[PDB]
RNA sequence: GGGCCUGACUGCGAGGCCUGCAAGCCGAGCAGGGGCGAAAGCCGGGCCUAGUGAACCGGUGGUCCCGUGUGGAAGGGCCAU
RNA sequence: UGGUGUUGGCUCUUGGUCGCGCCUGCGUAGGAUAGGUGGGAGCCUGUGAACCCCCGCCUCCGGGUGGGGGGGAGGCGCCGGUGAAAUACCACCCUGGCGCGGCUGGGGGCCUAACCCUCGGAUGGGGGGACAGCGCUUGGCGGGCAGUUUGACUGGGGCGGU
RNA sequence: CGUAGGGUUAGGCGGGACCUAAGGUGAAGCCGAAAGGCGUAGCCGAAGGGCAGCCGGUUAAUAUUCCGGCCCUUCCCGCAG
RNA sequence: GUAGGGAAACCGAGUCCGAACAGGGCGCAGCGGCCGCAAAGUCCGCGGCCGUGGACCCGAAACCGGGCGAGCUAGCCCUGGCCAGGGUGAAGCUGGGGUGAGACCCAGUGGAGGCCCGAACCGGUGGGGGAUGCAAACCCCUCGGAUGAGCUGGGGCUAGGAGUGAAAAGCUAACCGAGCCCGGAGAUAGCUGGUUCUCCCCGAAAUGACUUUAGGGUCAGCCUCAGGCG
RNA sequence: UGGUUCGUGGAGCCAUGGGGGAAUCUGGGCGGACCACCGCCUAAGGCUAAGUACUCCGGGUGACCGAUAGCGCACCAGUAC
RNA sequence: AGCCGGUAGCGGGCGUGGAUCCCUGGAUGUCCGAAUGGGGGAACCCGGCCGGCGGGAACGCCGGUCACCGCGCGCGCGGGGGGAACCUGGGGAACUGAAACAUCUCAGUACCCAGAGGAGAGGAAAGAGAAAUCGACUCCCUGAGUAGCGGCGAGCGA
């Protein structure tokens, strides 16, 4: 319920629009709005744990950008990552974005 | 999802083959256990350039062995021994033929490859396969003679 | 009471009644195509006064007026309900 | 609460669909049980015949069709009976059914590795487990809360009446 | 009360250079559009724990604080065991 | 502004409805002896009144946003403190009795309890006083609890549709059925009030219709001013 | 869902939380559903003066005020209270 | 050619060898504050390390230095906080109006928050939209209360 670390996808505000009535195209009198109230639409945030340079790195990422994580690992094969901490590996992974 | 198998897995495919499986299978079983790699375009050339290079080293064996099948099959290794009538007092071994094909005719050869279980204990004219590479077996004519 | 019928018209409408508005009401006459009558003529529902509901939004039939570069189409307008 | 994403493996079982083997098709008339349109004036037998009997299957009650054995070489069409179409043989497809497969819909069972819980030990063990949680979406219940509405005349107002 | 001058003296009294309580804060970590919310340790947090001074005299005004008497604590250095 | 008519296509001093060349709707138009001159229309000034805006001025009860408050009060948490004196005399214990052993009875010991009387302390029952008070809750007399669900110091946490409540919609800083401050903000008020020099001419209405209208409005009626008619 | 004049409307365009998910100019997006024709334009990387806004500050100028006015404050005022 | 602020006085001084005073630069600048050694009830308290001072080891004082985060190959550069309005972005009411009220309006306004700078934003066409046309963006005038949107109501408005 926050921020995709790969895409930057963020919780956005949306309206919930309650309607009644038969649509004009169905031959009806037309749609009437019985209510409009704000709500939030969240990214489909999921945990993705991967191993890089021996250490275990966790990403909080929207489902839409899950393959972008595994790509970052392949692109991380050509980096001097050995011996760094997980916090340091993550920064190097995201730097390759 | 397309992947490149690193190993032959039952009813899945052969090593180095590009198969298509479900995302979760590849992400939470195969790729973590080293059983397959993502069929990305980048390492899809890595696969291709191994298929390429491995075929190159092999056809270089089948065309270096062929040149060694030209020198042999077009000569005869005459071997002089001490022999009584037909039985030899000593024996001519594959090692002997090799060390014979050295000093004579110039070609050094691998003894352990020649097809000869027991040492030759009689005179005559023998036809001995070499096999420096399968499907390329060199027939060598070796003539055991006395004195 | 009976005969033939569909004027329980279409296109209009001088002139008025009533009246704050918007409505309601009466209407001769002209044309189109008719009904009845020999004809003069009558006929635009019903002896009369109640039996009703402005807009908006939408349905249906027709019209073929608009059609977002152009031809169409979507969707509207108009007449009728 | 349905669909769907995160969400995967194996199997069994029913469903649907194509691929393939296929086999199934019953009037009067007409050999007999004629799926249809073409191709068709021939195919078939040491890829052993007319037929004797044991085996499943299909039986509109004739059979049909699949094996096996004996024997081991002739049998059906073209003709005509014949019907709307009429026959050996070769394709395309039609009915329905079955089997091996695709590819998926449900269902049952099991797995583990996502995900969740846990364990002085943690690139691990244990438990749950593709469920639950969570994201998008569907319909529902919903004074827990929120915004409001709840007409006028009237011998005051309400009540009644209008 | 107005103006001015003077008056509050501590190693031992109370607080701090000690400790922890609720609670607050908060490396690690978790969460949230932003602001921020949480959070084991640790830190802060007292009138609780801990810790060595009694009696008398003196000033216009301070006194376990100055003075007198008799005591005591910690730190540093050194000596001896 | 110089062209209008039609939903429009379009036509145009016409156009629209229509079969119409019918009828109707809406449209189409200076004075003198070329010039003055008066004029479409238009520009600017000025004045009346209307629309928009807080719109003549002052006034709500309220609604919303962001902060500020538990030094009062409510509850809890941590850590300390306090409760004279007297009375009642549970269990247990011991001894005696009792019995097959017991139950149990009696005396002594004992010291329990949202036990009793009563100060401190915590309350606030009835009456009187007070009522521009000593006091925006006080005073006198009386009265309830006073080892407990007791009282109290210090240190803390919980708050506004929220807290806390042995529950009274009580309390959350002397007015709480939704705190306070600042902001939206000059909210809105068809209601009440108020509206400031002088003189001159005219001079009403309180009806009708309709109205979630009835003490408010739109139109008409009635008043007034300018132009015109006569 | 939002933005736009567009409140579901025939609803395109621009943006995007969810699902699916391409191509490299013979590719692609747009001209208000959609299709054809004809044109326009090159998304998914970034930067870029000037013309524009404001007035704590400085100056200049008022058919602006003149101590109940003009800033809340002409004065020791964000003060006393 | 006077001067030691408002500020006179007391008691003392300074200036044509150029004072006071005005401008520019520099020096000094206690303690708190982003506040940053640590703590904290701002302006107080308590430390480590190196150097100095005292008879100085205990004690105290003086100078230097020591927060956290980001970025780069232990050392560097950067960040933090503030500013009257103005700006952009992320969130975002209600009274009110519709003579009731819910869609709608008030309004993407008030306000909160993040960031920016002397401005900010936008900006070099996957534009416009019918001109066989134009040629980044910003801003003013106009187009125009037009086109349209709208319980086709109130209103909104390119
Ligand atoms: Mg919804
Ligand atoms: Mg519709
Ligand atoms: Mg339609
Ligand atoms: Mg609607
Ligand atoms: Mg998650
Ligand atoms: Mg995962
Ligand atoms: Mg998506
Ligand atoms: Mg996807
Ligand atoms: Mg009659
Ligand atoms: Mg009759
Ligand atoms: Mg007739
Ligand atoms: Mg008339
Ligand atoms: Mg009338
Ligand atoms: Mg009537
Ligand atoms: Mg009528
Ligand atoms: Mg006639
Ligand atoms: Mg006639
Ligand atoms: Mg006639
Ligand atoms: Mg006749
Ligand atoms: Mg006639
Ligand atoms: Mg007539
Ligand atoms: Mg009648
Ligand atoms: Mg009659
Ligand atoms: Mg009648
Ligand atoms: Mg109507
Ligand atoms: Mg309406
Ligand atoms: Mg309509
Ligand atoms: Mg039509
Ligand atoms: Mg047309
Ligand atoms: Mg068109
Ligand atoms: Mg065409
Ligand atoms: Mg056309
Ligand atoms: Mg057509
Ligand atoms: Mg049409
Ligand atoms: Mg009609
Ligand atoms: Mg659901
Ligand atoms: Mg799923
Ligand atoms: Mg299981
Ligand atoms: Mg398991
Ligand atoms: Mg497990
Ligand atoms: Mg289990
Ligand atoms: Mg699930
Ligand atoms: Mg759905
Ligand atoms: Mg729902
Ligand atoms: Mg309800
Ligand atoms: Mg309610
Ligand atoms: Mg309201
Ligand atoms: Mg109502
Ligand atoms: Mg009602
Ligand atoms: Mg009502
Ligand atoms: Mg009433
Ligand atoms: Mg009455
Ligand atoms: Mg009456
Ligand atoms: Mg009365
Ligand atoms: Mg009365
Ligand atoms: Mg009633
Ligand atoms: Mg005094
Ligand atoms: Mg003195
Ligand atoms: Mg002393
Ligand atoms: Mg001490
Ligand atoms: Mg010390
Ligand atoms: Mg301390
Ligand atoms: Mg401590
Ligand atoms: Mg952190
Ligand atoms: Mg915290
Ligand atoms: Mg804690
Ligand atoms: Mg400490
Ligand atoms: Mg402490
Ligand atoms: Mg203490
Ligand atoms: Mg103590
Ligand atoms: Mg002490
Ligand atoms: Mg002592
Ligand atoms: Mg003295
Ligand atoms: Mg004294
Ligand atoms: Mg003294
Ligand atoms: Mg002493
Ligand atoms: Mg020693
Ligand atoms: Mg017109
Ligand atoms: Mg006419
Ligand atoms: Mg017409
Ligand atoms: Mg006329
Ligand atoms: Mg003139
Ligand atoms: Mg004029
Ligand atoms: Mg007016
Ligand atoms: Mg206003
Ligand atoms: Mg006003
Ligand atoms: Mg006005
Ligand atoms: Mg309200
Ligand atoms: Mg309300
Ligand atoms: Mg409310
Ligand atoms: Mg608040
Ligand atoms: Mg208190
Ligand atoms: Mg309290
Ligand atoms: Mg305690
Ligand atoms: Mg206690
Ligand atoms: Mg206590
Ligand atoms: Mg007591
Ligand atoms: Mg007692
Ligand atoms: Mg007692
Ligand atoms: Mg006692
Ligand atoms: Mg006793
Ligand atoms: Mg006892
Ligand atoms: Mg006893
Ligand atoms: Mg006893
Ligand atoms: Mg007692
Ligand atoms: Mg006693
Ligand atoms: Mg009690
Ligand atoms: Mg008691
Ligand atoms: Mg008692
Ligand atoms: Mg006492
Ligand atoms: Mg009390
Ligand atoms: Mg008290
Ligand atoms: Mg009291
Ligand atoms: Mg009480
Ligand atoms: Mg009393
Ligand atoms: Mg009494
Ligand atoms: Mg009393
Ligand atoms: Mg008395
Ligand atoms: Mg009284
Ligand atoms: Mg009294
Ligand atoms: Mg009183
Ligand atoms: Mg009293
Ligand atoms: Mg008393
Ligand atoms: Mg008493
Ligand atoms: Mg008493
Ligand atoms: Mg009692
Ligand atoms: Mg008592
Ligand atoms: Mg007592
Ligand atoms: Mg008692
Ligand atoms: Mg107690
Ligand atoms: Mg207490
Ligand atoms: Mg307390
Ligand atoms: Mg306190
Ligand atoms: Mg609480
Ligand atoms: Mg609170
Ligand atoms: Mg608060
Ligand atoms: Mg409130
Ligand atoms: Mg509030
Ligand atoms: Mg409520
Ligand atoms: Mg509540
Ligand atoms: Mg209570
Ligand atoms: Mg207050
Ligand atoms: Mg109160
Ligand atoms: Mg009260
Ligand atoms: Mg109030
Ligand atoms: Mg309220
Ligand atoms: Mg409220
Ligand atoms: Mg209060
Ligand atoms: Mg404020
Ligand atoms: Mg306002
Ligand atoms: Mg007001
Ligand atoms: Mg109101
Ligand atoms: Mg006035
Ligand atoms: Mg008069
Ligand atoms: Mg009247
Ligand atoms: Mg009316
Ligand atoms: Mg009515
Ligand atoms: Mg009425
Ligand atoms: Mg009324
Ligand atoms: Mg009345
Ligand atoms: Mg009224
Ligand atoms: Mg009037
Ligand atoms: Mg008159
Ligand atoms: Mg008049
Ligand atoms: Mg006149
Ligand atoms: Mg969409
Ligand atoms: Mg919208
Ligand atoms: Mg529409
Ligand atoms: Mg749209
Ligand atoms: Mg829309
Ligand atoms: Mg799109
Ligand atoms: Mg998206
Ligand atoms: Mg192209
Ligand atoms: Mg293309
Ligand atoms: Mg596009
Ligand atoms: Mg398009
Ligand atoms: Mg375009
Ligand atoms: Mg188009
Ligand atoms: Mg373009
Ligand atoms: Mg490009
Ligand atoms: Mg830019
Ligand atoms: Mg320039
Ligand atoms: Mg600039
Ligand atoms: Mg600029
Ligand atoms: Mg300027
Ligand atoms: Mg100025
Ligand atoms: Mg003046
Ligand atoms: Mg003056
Ligand atoms: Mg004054
Ligand atoms: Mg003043
Ligand atoms: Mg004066
Ligand atoms: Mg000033
Ligand atoms: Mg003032
Ligand atoms: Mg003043
Ligand atoms: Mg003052
Ligand atoms: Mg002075
Ligand atoms: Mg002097
Ligand atoms: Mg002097
Ligand atoms: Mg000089
Ligand atoms: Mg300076
Ligand atoms: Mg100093
Ligand atoms: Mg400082
Ligand atoms: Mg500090
Ligand atoms: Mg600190
Ligand atoms: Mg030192
Ligand atoms: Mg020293
Ligand atoms: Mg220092
Ligand atoms: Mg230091
Ligand atoms: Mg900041
Ligand atoms: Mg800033
Ligand atoms: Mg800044
Ligand atoms: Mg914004
Ligand atoms: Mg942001
Ligand atoms: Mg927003
Ligand atoms: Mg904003
Ligand atoms: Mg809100
Ligand atoms: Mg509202
Ligand atoms: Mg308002
Ligand atoms: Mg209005
Ligand atoms: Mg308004
Ligand atoms: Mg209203
Ligand atoms: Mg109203
Ligand atoms: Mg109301
Ligand atoms: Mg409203
Ligand atoms: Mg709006
Ligand atoms: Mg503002
Ligand atoms: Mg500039
Ligand atoms: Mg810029
Ligand atoms: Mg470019
Ligand atoms: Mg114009
Ligand atoms: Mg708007
Ligand atoms: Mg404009």
């Amino acid at each position: 319920s926050k921020v995709c670390e790969i895409s930057g996808k963020r919780p956005i505000v949306a309206n919930s629009i309650q309607r009644r009535g038969k649509a004009k195209r169905e031959g009806g009198v037309g749609k009437k709005t019985t209510g409009i109230s704000k709500r939030r639409q969240y990214p489909n945030l999921q945990k993705v744990r991967v191993r890089v340079a021996g250490q275990e790195i966790t990403f909080r990422v929207a489902a839409s950008h899950i393959p972008k994580v595994y790509e970052l690992v392949e692109r991380a094969k050509g980096l001097k990552l050995e011996g760094l901490s997980p916090k340091e590996i993550k920064k190097e992974l995201l730097k390759l974005l | 999802m397309k992947v490149i198998l690193l190993e032959p897995l039952e009813n899945l495919g052969d090593v180095g083959q590009v198969v298509d499986v479900k995302p979760g299978y590849a992400r939470n079983y195969l790729l973590p256990r080293g059983l397959a790699v993502l069929a990305t375009e980048s390492n899809l050339k890595a696969l291709e350039a191994r298929i390429r290079a491995q075929a190159k080293r092999l056809a270089e064996r089948k065309a270096e062995a062929e040149r060694l099948k030209e020198i042999l099959e077009n000569l005869t290794l005459t071997i002089p021994v001490r022999a009584g009538e037909t039985k030899i007092y000593g024996s001519v071994t594959a090692k002997d033929i090799a060390e014979a094909l050295s000093r004579q005719h110039g070609v050094t050869i691998d003894p352990k490859r020649l097809a000869l279980e027991k040492p030759i204990k009689e005179l005559g004219e023998y036809v001995l396969t070499y096999k420096p590479h399968p499907e390329v077996p060199i027939q060598l004519k070796v003539s055991v003679v006395a004195q």
